[PDB]
């Protein structure tokens, strides 16, 4: 009715499953997985764009003292260099000898390239393994995709799939993950907006489309050179370029669990790790009734060709001189070996891809409710 | 036709529908069919689907006096004012857009619609629909004129009908009643009338021609002749009872008037309370109101919390622990107190 | 819809595409209307009737959501009276979003207290909170909280197991009887549980534009 089992979550491994129902045939389930990425829940706290200071026109009290209005920008700073020299090449901008002053102001802003491309950094919560299991359950043959939490159950064609709740969040999620340029990297985000200058995140982003812009950029004006208006201004180094260039190894490389860390949504697709358990309420039609089954007999298993270190491996010649003809499920009751399929023809000297990575092969084949022990030695 | 909505309404011929029960046993393809009565609102409004396209005249004019119902002939015109809805008493009608009527009625188990258009004395059906009085609020009183509250509540918003979601029309129907074709002593004859009798018999006059005129086929008896029903300028409402008398379906859009809007409501708050202090305990002496569920939670740890539909003068033993309890007894604010 | 009635004449049985789109052709129709000939065969007619389970139209107006939940973060405005400074400053108390007071470097926590009224998978219905067992995501049992599950709130597919069962009607009228199950969405709205604000330990008023319990004691 409902058979529970597990397939090892490594993409491609055909996980056979003998199903047992009284008066049905031997049920054959073949599970296959592809692309079960985890997708951890994130929450951004930064944008990491290039902070660009704007130095306005110099208020040249030429002569006279100047004023200094309060700016509103994050890198807003003003200064009044007393005693400017107006000797500009397109005309003396100061028309008096001395007592002038230069009001120089600049305001730091997030650059226009940020809307083109930014650098996000999210704190990380858990995620859900998303897989496509090809189920070959008898005449049923389909491939169902589901999150591994179990709650969104798989409505198979008569099949009730409950794949998971998952076993272990061994995943590439750190406490904080920066997606920068599409690449993923674990890196310690600073304090939220109030980070130190010269760091990866000197312009702090409360929201990536946020209206305020947190900063710790070290702006500092300079008393410029006389004659014309030069506005010397010492900001910090370009830490966004200092963080973008001069980045570390991206977490998409060096991913444990063999995952491909692909992040439109940040998910470790094909994370080869663990075994996914699945429970399956089998369809009542799936029990091909044993009274109509191919009447089997004379099970003689011969171990023909053994490569004990091969993918294909087993060339097993099972002889079955059965009474009634029909398709035979070849689902073995042996865990040290793996069969090519469960499709066995009219009984005879049928070959089979009996793959087994074990050196000393001995397998309990299950052919139509007949089961035998094929023993042999593989090749290295 | 949206402002005068009878343009879009009368693009479909608003025709009658098969009610099974209209007065202790009888129900035919009358205007007394209630197709569907839906009330998606916290304001307590019933939006019923009525069989005729009430409001459109014989020309489908925007007629305040109009109630476009059906007869054997399509134009079963009736007074727009003469229509009556009664849940347990006469529920207050709000408006009508074609087949969609909207009103407000008291609590009841069914809604009865009665209208007399040319007929004797208010042809009326009565659909079973257990209309509840499900209102929100700390109390449970149906009195709008309390100067006490303002809470959010949904309703079938009473805006002018163009559409928010349209019902689909289709299938100019064929009726199941063939008394049009008759026999004159050897000859079938199909006259013309408000039922489009397609000649549908074994051979002869029952071979062609919708009943817009007379066709004769001699050698005709009661058996070998056949009527059929055809239509024009319309598609059926839903064919809910409505035997699908078309060969294929082809929808038209009728914008379901009275699209739902979220509004506010006024809920009355009862007399507030009396608190009697004690050693860790308080007596909430409440004289009753129009009865309402008052709830007292215990703010802090694994909170002792209860709620009871107060409907009499009593005293709640609010346990007033060291952390304090939170007692919201009625439609007041949720304020709970501390020790003493 | 209006049933495909062959009067007389048997029909075929074409299947719709709805989630509750089930069809069935009963035999032995005998229509007795008043608008043209439809019950014109003495027998052999067939009434094919199909129902289609569609989502309620008021859902875009108002649905009843149910979300699972990971942990959340306390967020507070602290009035700080640091001598001549006397201001109020808001901040997430998770410990990252450090507040820059006027010469003050405020850091709030992060306090490790998951005594929070977030359940495992709580449902928000009209603003009401209720932690409870969400059904199978699409695999719900008919006649309960979640007779028609929502993969997405305006989601394209519709997952439900509502108990519609068609029945052959009686003569004369086109009574396409379809025994539907009870309305579980009404049966989950009516027969509602205690509120999320009801029985809130720590007394925090659960308010959900975003679902957060303000005033955490």
């Amino acid at each position: 009715y409902e058979h529970t089992a597990i397939i090892p979550n490594q993409v491609g491994f055909p996980y056979k499953a003998h199903v047992a129902r009284e008066g049905y045939s031997p049920l054959t389930l073949q599970m296959q997985v592809i692309e079960t990425s985890l997708e951890p829940t994130l929450n951004l706290e930064y944008i990491t764009c290039d902070y660009k200071t704007k130095v306005p026109s110099p208020y040249v009290k030429c002569c006279g003292t100047a004023e200094c209005r309060t700016q509103d920008k994050p890198e807003y700073k003003c200064a009044v260099f007393t005693g400017v020299y107006p000797f500009m090449w397109g005309g003396a901008y100061c028309f008096c000898d001395s007592e002038n002053t230069q009001m120089s102001e600049a305001y730091v802003e997030r650059a226009d390239v940020c809307k083109h491309d930014h650098a996000a950094a999210y704190r990380a919560h858990t995620a859900s393994l998303r897989a496509k299991i090809k189920v070959t359950y008898g005449t049923v043959n389909q491939t169902v995709e589901a999150y591994v939490n179990g709650d969104h159950a798989v409505t198979i064609a008569g099949t009730k799939f409950i794949f998971g709740p998952v076993s272990t969040p061994w995943t590439p999620f750190d406490t904080k993950i920066l997606v920068y340029k599409g690449e993923l990297y674990n890196q310690d985000f600073p304090r939220y907006g109030a980070g130190q200058p010269g760091r990866f995140g000197d312009i702090q982003s409360r929201t990536l489309d946020s209206r305020d812009l947190y900063a710790n950029t070290g702006l500092k004006l300079a008393r410029p050179a006389a004659g014309n208006i030069h506005v010397p201004y010492t900001q910090t180094p370009s830490g966004f370029k200092t963080w973008q260039k001069d980045r570390d190894s991206p977490l998409n490389a060096k991913a444990p669990f063999g995952c491909i860390i692909q992040t439109n949504p940040v998910r470790a697709m094909n994370c080869a790790v663990g075994n996914i358990p699945v429970s399956m309420d089998i369809a009542d039609s799936a029990f091909t009734r044993l009274t109509d089954a191919p009447v089997i007999s004379e099970l003689t298993c011969t171990v023909s060709t053994c490569t004990h270190s091969s993918d294909f491996g087993g060339i097993a010649v099972l002889s079955y001189k059965v009474e009634k003809s029909g398709r035979c499920d070849i689902h073995s009751h042996s865990n040290v070996a793996v069969l090519q399929e469960v499709s066995i023809e009219t009984e005879g000297r049928s070959v089979i891809h009996f793959s087994t990575a074990s050196a000393s092969p001995s397998f309990v084949v299950s052919v139509c409710s007949s089961r035998a022990t094929c023993t042999a030695k593989c090749e290295p | 036709s949206t402002a005068n909505h009878f343009n879009a309404y009368k693009l479909t011929r608003p025709y009658v529908a098969y009610c099974a029960d209209c007065g202790m046993g009888h129900s035919c393809h009358s205007p007394a069919m209630i197709e569907n009565i839906q009330a998606d609102a916290t304001d307590g409004t019933l939006k019923i689907q009525f069989a005729s396209q009430i409001g459109l005249t014989k020309t489908d004019t925007h007629d305040h006096t109009k109630i476009r119902y059906a007869e054997g002939h399509d134009i079963a015109e009736a007074a727009r004012s003469t229509l009556k809805v009664h849940s347990s008493s006469e529920c207050t009608v709000t408006g009508t857009m074609g087949h969609f009527i909207l009103a407000k009625c008291p609590p009841g188990e069914r809604i009865s619609v009665s209208f007399v258009d040319s007929k004797n004395e208010h042809r009326t059906c009565r659909i079973a629909y257990h209309h509840e009085q499900r209102l929100i609020g700390r109390e449970r009183f149906t009195v709008r004129p309390h100067h006490g509250i303002e809470l959010p509540c949904t309703t079938y918003q009473l805006t002018t009908a163009e559409t928010s979601e349209e019902i689909d029309m289709h299938m100019p129907p064929d009726i199941p009643d063939r008394t049009i074709l008759s026999q004159q002593s050897g000859n079938v004859k199909i006259t013309v009338n408000g039922r489009t009798v397609r000649y549908s018999s074994s051979c002869g006059s029952q071979a062609v021609g919708t009943t817009t005129t007379d066709k004769t086929i001699n050698s005709c008896t009661v058996d070998k002749c056949q009527a059929y029903v055809t239509s024009h300028t319309k598609w059926q409402f839903n064919s809910p009872f409505v035997p699908r008398r078309m060969q294929a379906e082809r929808k038209g859009k009728v914008h379901i008037p009275f699209p739902l809007i979220n509004t506010t409501c006024r809920v009355p708050l009862a007399p507030e309370a009396l608190v009697r202090s004690g050693k860790r305990e308080a007596t909430l002496s409440l004289h009753p109101i129009h009865p309402t569920l008052l709830s007292y939670r215990t703010f802090g740890a694994e909170r002792v919390f209860d709620e009871q539909w107060i409907t009499a003068q009593t005293e709640v033993t609010i346990p007033v622990p060291v952390e304090g309890v939170e007692y919201q007894w009625g439609n007041h604010k949720p304020q709970r107190f501390v020790v003493a």
